[PDB]
């Protein structure tokens, strides 16, 4: 390049005589010239070669090496101040000026036409020595470009569009040149044309057109592959605000759900992931603004247009991946909360005004009374526009009431506006058709348009409509539980279907090699719908403390979901970890006491029942694991497998997050009471027993056991292991409930009795010193340092924060006995344990412990660390 | 009245203060207003 570059500028001579100095006619006077010379025969004189065309591509080839011989990438120019003097030398050569003249000599549509001319490969030769050589920065400049010559060759490509104008050679090669000009704008310069609006006419302009070429039909595959970057670059950082015509032109276009709808998808995702509190926030986006109401009407348009479409949709793995994550982002984005003689009268009263306003505007510009309305003297008889201007000026008015009669106000004046913009617009085609001539580019709607033009019919419909709320005459097209209501119960209506199905699919026979519609039918709700609702719960406020009757449809979507798992787990193959997390989900969401208040009684009690199921195969699995049937065992009966398989792996993660969540929101005294506390006792004893019985299945589910019974115990807000200090607790059973209650209920009138396997407070508190007198580890007794030590720990957390210590006027009621001396020393004996278990390397479980005990690390006495906290540090130093 | 749209010079307020008797006075594109005011002595008065 730098030899090249030498030899060049030694000798001008190889360059054209327009470029020369000696004539300095100008590259872009060069390709005029060369224009005249292709119109001209006599110019293109006597297998014949065009004597224009070959000058062009002269000069084209001439300007390529000049952009490819320029220096190679901006740091080897910074770097290399010879480059540095290439660069100025090349900039000297060619001014930009004529560069942009020369990117805008656009070509000829052609009814074939010859290929002489102006070429694709010639804009595409000088873009390039402007991208390359001049460098493309300056965000005025950018939009200069854009407007001059780059946006009419996209304009053309959306007439080439058609079958046979793509059949057009001319269409091809532009679409090459096209994509060697629109890769420009991205690659160089995605964030500034999308950081500024200067010309927002030109932004919407070009964001249109180029969705009108992606709706392309002759296009090749890496063609529109790069047409649809273009777009996702473009939107994904454009202001929000100011693409709402296209998000309107997606809203019709994406329920189609044709093969050019994957494109639209991805726009669709993008925007609203990417500005999500535009649409949802009550700022929004900050200075980005909000949705106005008319975009949220859009998005919840399109979001169910897309819900009912994919609904109806055969389930397609890509089609609905792709499609997932657009609807996850509308949901996110849209806000939980979200909801004549007249006319005749008017136009005389607008006439009177009207002619009012002329005389005004006339007699201001200095105009006189006369008989001919010509303005060169000044002289008009309505005192520009004579009486039979405004005589032919009230048809439109009339025109205009008469659409919009038949069809706020500055909505209704832009519609007219655009009704008018497409009649001018069908009469001028009708015009071009009968002068057969080319077509405008005006033909295409306001939209595709620039917003400029619109403004001119915008101002006479606002003028137009003032003058129609002066008259007084208005004119149009003609709850928050409500929004989550209608979503949710779309879901609710998807589980009834789904349970319908499932229901079905059991009671027929399965057909060999014949897949049930049925089950397509639950497979495409759980890799679909299932996958939503999760995403539904994050990001919205649906427990409405921040639709009271929108938690108690959340209860019943929930116990409807944790009936169909607890019957039918097996048949979500693949799909019962996603379900089990929205079970995990429903329940971090669900308001418990919303369940016992403003909540509807058979939901609360299918909650119960659901609970209840819940107690009753845990007991399963208790019975099944003391008789030895586990996964392990090889002869396990179906049944059985399954009701161990359920418990172990869903049922038991599942309630521990319903129970922490009950413990964290102080939900347990209000939807935890009499029958309810009757099966949490039963839950109690089938948790502990599981526990307790040392199958190496129990071990393996060790961690999810010991999770669910510290779970339940942090929820509960009665005393259940208080067996001999329950009396004293207002809010226990056998304090509220009578003894023949307590009977019909099936509980003795022993709290010991009630709970005779599970050892007392007092025997828990012998049976911790036994611990911290013989060092036990995992390896010997893992039942109560790794599985139940944290058991015991939320066991004297929640005591200690109801005990005497914490309420010494209550001290009495407090059934526990637990204080800080007592927290001293639970805390104490487990760093005993950790000091027996420092020197070992199985200590996995020690960080289990420190969890654990993270919660009751800062409520102990200070007197701790000498005794303990020293050694187990310094032999850690050690 | 009428001279928001027919006067296309626009609208010259001239205000005239005479300091020995403390009079302010007002023309509207030489129309004489109606209303007056009388100052103070010793009273320092800015145009604004």
């Amino acid at each position: 390049a730098n030899v090249v570059v030498r030899l060049l500028i030694r000798r001008p001579e190889c360059f054209g005589p327009a470029l020369r100095g000696e004539g300095g006619n100008g590259l872009l006077a060069a390709m005029e010239e060369a224009i005249k010379i292709a119109e001209d025969p006599s110019r293109d004189g006597p297998d014949t070669i065009h004597m224009g065309n070959a000058i062009m591509t002269f000069y084209a080839a001439l300007i390529d090496l000049l952009g490819r011989c320029a220096p190679e990438m901006h740091l080897i120019h910074a770097g290399k101040g010879e480059a540095i003097r290439i660069r100025s030398i090349l900039r000297s050569l060619i001014p930009l000026g004529d560069l942009v003249g020369v990117i805008s000599i656009a070509f000829q549509m052609p009814e074939p036409d010859m290929s002489a001319g102006f070429c694709p490969d010639h804009k595409a030769a000088m873009v390039l020595f402007l991208d390359r050589v001049y460098g493309i920065e300056v965000q005025d400049f950018l939009l200069h470009l854009l407007e001059v010559g780059f946006l009419p060759d996209l304009r053309a490509a959306a007439s080439l569009d058609t079958a046979a104008l793509s059949a057009t050679d001319m269409a091809l090669a532009l679409n090459r040149y096209l994509c060697t000009a629109v890769l420009p704008l991205l690659t160089r310069c995605a964030p500034l044309f999308a950081g500024t609006e200067h010309h927002a006419s030109l932004i919407d302009s070009l964001l249109h057109t180029v969705y009108r070429l992606s709706k392309g039909c002759s296009l090749t595959k890496a063609q529109r592959d790069s047409i649809e970057v273009c777009l996702l670059s473009i939107c994904g950082q454009l202001r929000p605000s100011m693409m709402q015509h296209l998000l309107r032109r997606l809203v019709f276009d994406v329920p189609l759900l044709n093969e050019h709808a994957k494109m639209p998808l991805k726009l669709l995702t993008n925007h609203y992931e990417r500005c999500w509190k535009y649409y949802c926030l009550p700022g929004g986006w900050g200075n980005f603004g909000a949705a106005s109401e008319e975009e949220l009407h859009l998005s919840r348009k399109l979001f169910w247009g897309i819900f009912d479409a994919l609904s109806q949709k055969k389930y397609e793995q890509e089609l609905f991946k792709l499609a997932l994550p657009c609807l996850s982002a509308v949901a996110g984005a849209l806000p939980p909360d979200y909801m004549p003689e007249k006319l005749e009268y008017f136009i005389n009263k607008y006439a009177e005004h009207s002619h009012d306003k002329w005389s005004m505007d006339k007699l201001a510009n200095g105009w006189i009374y006369g008989e001919i309305y010509s303005d060169s003297s000044k002289i008009q008889p309505l005192m520009l526009l004579s009486e039979k201007e405004k005589e032919i000026y009230r048809w439109p008015i009339k025109e205009s009431l008469k659409t919009m009669l038949a069809w706020d106000l500055h909505a209704m004046a832009e519609m007219m506006a655009e009704n008018y913009h497409n009649i001018w617009a069908k009469k001028k085609k009708l015009e071009l058709e009968s002068k057969g001539g080319g077509n405008h580019p005006l033909l295409v709607p306001y939209d595709t348009l620039t917003a400029k033009e619109k403004a001119k019919d915008r101002e006479k419909a606002q003028d137009i409509f003032k003058f129609l709320q002066i008259s007084g005459y208005v004119v149009s097209r003609g709850i928050e539980k409500r929004f989550a209501y209608s979503f949710l119960q779309q879901l609710i209506r998807y589980v009834d279907e789904a349970h319908q199905y499932i229901l079905e699919f059991d009671g027929g026979s399965r057909s060999k090699g014949e897949h049930f519609p049925y089950e397509q039918e639950i497979k495409f709700f759980a890799k679909v719908v299932l996958p939503l609702i999760d995403q539904y719960f994050k990001n919205h406020r649906l427990y409405f403390l921040s639709s009271n009757k929108e938690k108690e449809m959340v209860t019943s979507l929930f116990c409807k979901l944790g009936v169909l798992v607890r019957h039918r787990i097996s048949l979500f193959g693949n799909d019962a970890t996603s379900i089990v997390n929205c079970l995990h989900i429903l329940g971090q969401t669900l308001d418990a006491r919303t369940v016992m208040k403003t909540g509807l009684d058979s939901v609360k009690s299918a909650l119960r029942a659901f609970l209840d199921n819940a107690a009753e195969d845990l007991e399963k699995t208790m019975e099944n694991l003391k008789q030895g049937q586990f996964t392990h065992t090889r002869s396990q009966p179906k049944g059985v497998t399954q009701i161990i398989n359920y418990t172990t792996v869903a049922l038991l993660p599942m309630l521990s997050s319903l129970f922490e969540h009950i413990g964290q929101h102080q939900f347990g005294e209000d939807l935890i009471l009499e029958d309810v506390q009757v099966s949490c006792y039963r839950i109690l004893t089938s948790l502990y027993a599981l526990g307790t019985s040392k199958s190496i299945y129990v071990e393996r589910q060790r961690s999810a056991l010991g999770e669910c019974l510290a779970a339940f115990a942090g929820a509960f807000p009665i005393a259940f292991l208080e067996t001999h200090l329950d009396k004293h607790n207002v809010y226990s059973i056998y304090n509220t409930r009578s003894s023949r209650e307590r009977a019909a209920l099936s509980l003795p009138a022993n709290v010991e009795d009630v709970c005779p396997n599970i050892p007392s407070l007092e025997k828990l508190m012998t049976e911790i010193i036994e611990l911290a007198e013989s060092g036990i580890r995992y390896t010997q007794m893992p039942y109560m340092m790794e599985v139940v030590l944290p058991m015991l720990c939320s066991y004297m957390s929640r005591w200690w924060e109801h005990g005497p210590e914490n309420h010494p006027e209550r001290a009495e009621m407090c059934c526990t006995a637990l204080n800080s001396e007592h927290m001293n020393t639970l805390l104490g004996n487990i760093l005993k344990i950790i000091y027996n278990n420092l020197g070992i390397d199985e200590g996995a479980w020690m960080k289990r412990l420190a969890v654990f005990s993270q919660p009751i690390i800062n409520k102990v006495k200070p007197q701790l660390l000498k005794t303990h906290f020293l050694p187990l540090m310094e032999k850690l130093k050690k | 009245p009428g001279q928001g749209r027919n006067n296309s010079n626009g609208l010259e307020i001239g205000c005239v203060v005479d300091a020995a008797s403390g009079l302010l006075t007002f023309i509207a594109n030489g129309k004489e207003l109606s209303t007056y005011y009388q100052v103070e002595p010793s009273t320092k008065l800015f145009p604004a």
